[PDB]
């Protein structure tokens, strides 16, 4: 991992206070998206 | 409106949705349109035309 | 204890509020198995976020 290869803070937003269940939440979102991408063939 | 709503517009819409929910879209099956070669037709339509 | 006969029983109130705030504080930040998670704005720099 080259340090010069990393970006700067100008393009890196940060977030804190993440709930434990958020992972599962994401999963749900993902599967939802899955159905969506299954309905569109383009 | 489908004749204008081609593939790239749908891809941009889905990518925007993902960014709103899941940032990294290239991590998996979905491929950047730049390197998306067209599908290879199958022998079925060929023999049907024949 | 200004005087023996007074029996100046102290009222621990600061400690109480300190704990009442600290519990919520830890339930805010340290509640999750992780601490933070960086997020980017483009796909060209998402590979570095994770």
């Amino acid at each position: 991992v080259n340090p010069k290869q990393l970006p700067a803070r100008h393009n890196l937003q940060v977030v804190v206070a993440i709930s434990p269940n958020e992972k599962a939440e994401r999963a749900q979102k993902l599967i939802s998206l899955k159905q969506l991408i299954a309905a569109d063939a383009q | 409106l489908a004749p204008l709503f081609g593939l790239e517009q749908d891809r941009y819409m889905t990518a925007q949705i993902f960014e709103l929910m899941g940032i990294k879209d290239t991590h998996k099956y979905l491929l950047p349109l730049e390197q998306y070669q067209p599908p290879e037709p199958s022998p079925m339509e060929i023999l049907q035309l024949e | 204890p200004v005087t023996a006969g007074s029996s100046s029983w102290v009222d621990r109130t600061v400690w109480e509020s300190v704990n009442g705030t600290l519990q919520d504080i830890i339930n805010v930040f340290c509640s999750g198995d992780e601490a933070v998670t960086f997020v980017a704005d483009n796909q060209q720099d998402s590979d570095a976020a994770d």
